[PDB]
């Protein structure tokens, strides 16, 4: 059947599917600039743009 | 008709009092972390003295 999957492959399934969670994750966080906020609300705070 | 050749005391200035001012030699343009002002949606730019 194209849809419905194999349970005992689940675990199997999973463990790569985490696997590639990590992988396209490894990146190091990039440094932007910022702006001087005045929104009343978040006053004087420097927001990343 | 007034014919004398009258000198004129009287006038005026509506712009700045001041006779020096200051000029770029060498230019240049660096990096900064902040990059403008920012206020709900809008964002105005920082114009320096």
């Amino acid at each position: 059947s194209v849809r419905g999957a194999n349970p005992l492959m689940f675990r199997a399934n999973v463990l790569h599917m985490l696997l590639e969670f990590v992988l396209d994750n490894l990146y190091l966080n990039r440094h932007t600039g910022f702006s001087q906020d005045h929104t009343p609300f978040t006053e004087g705070a420097n927001l990343r743009s | 008709l007034l014919h004398a050749d009258t000198p004129r005391l009287v006038t005026w200035d509506a712009g700045l009092c001041t006779s020096f001012k200051i000029v770029p030699i060498v230019p240049a343009q660096v990096p900064q972390d902040v990059l403008a002002y920012t206020f709900f949606t809008s964002s105005y730019a920082i114009q320096s003295p």
